[PDB]
């Protein structure tokens, strides 16, 4: 629950 | 040093704002920024500031004991580790803590990408 | 993916090796690697290992009390903060330490780019 796009 | 002075400059600014009104720290974080505060994980300025604001204390003052910094990469970002005391509600008895920031350049300042915070019993 | 488990595994390996034979920690560092050991600043595996080997103790044991990790960027690198107790020689009372590692994925493993270490005093 640490994301990047 | 240079990175210690660069890191210190920003860190003092950050703590000065934290100690006067932590609800106004949003501008120092971005959408992908992450905060891990005593295991609690938050991502983004909104959720990060909400957490800091939620902390159970009226007044707070940071006293820095040690601050060490290094370039986090060859490109400009900085890594800083800090150990110090948290003085809350004007109480003399300090609450020691350790903190790490991964700072990313933004103009002549920085924004926080990584923020890891832990109380450190004394 | 699981940067928390990654950190657990790496830190466990690192401290296990440090406590066993620190002179063999060289392959975990590279030429660009930087170590800030309290007031000592070193760069490169040779100088870094040299500093660790110069520490005059016969026995040491790291006891982790907190471990945190976050991705340092969207590209695989990891930031790990550790706080714990350091037992030197036959000393009964441990010393408090804080450490941060910036881990870079070396193909299919990791190496330490940033290593900041400090003993914390009450």
């Amino acid at each position: 629950g640490f994301s990047f796009g | 040093l240079d990175f210690n002075t660069l890191a210190q400059n920003f860190t003092q600014f950050y703590y000065n704002q934290f100690d006067t009104d932590r609800s106004q720290l949003g501008n120092l974080y971005r959408n992908e920024s992450m905060l891990t505060f005593e295991t609690s994980q938050l991502q983004g300025a909104k959720d990060i500031v909400e957490k800091l604001v939620s902390l159970p204390f009226q007044k707070v003052q940071h006293r820095i004991t040690t601050l060490d910094a290094q370039p986090a990469s060859p490109y400009g970002d900085v890594l800083v580790m800090i150990t110090g005391d948290l003085l809350i509600d004007e109480e003399q008895n300090p609450q020691r803590f350790s903190q790490v920031f991964h700072l990313i350049p933004d103009g002549n300042s920085y924004y926080v990408f990584n923020d890891i915070f832990r109380l450190n019993y004394s």
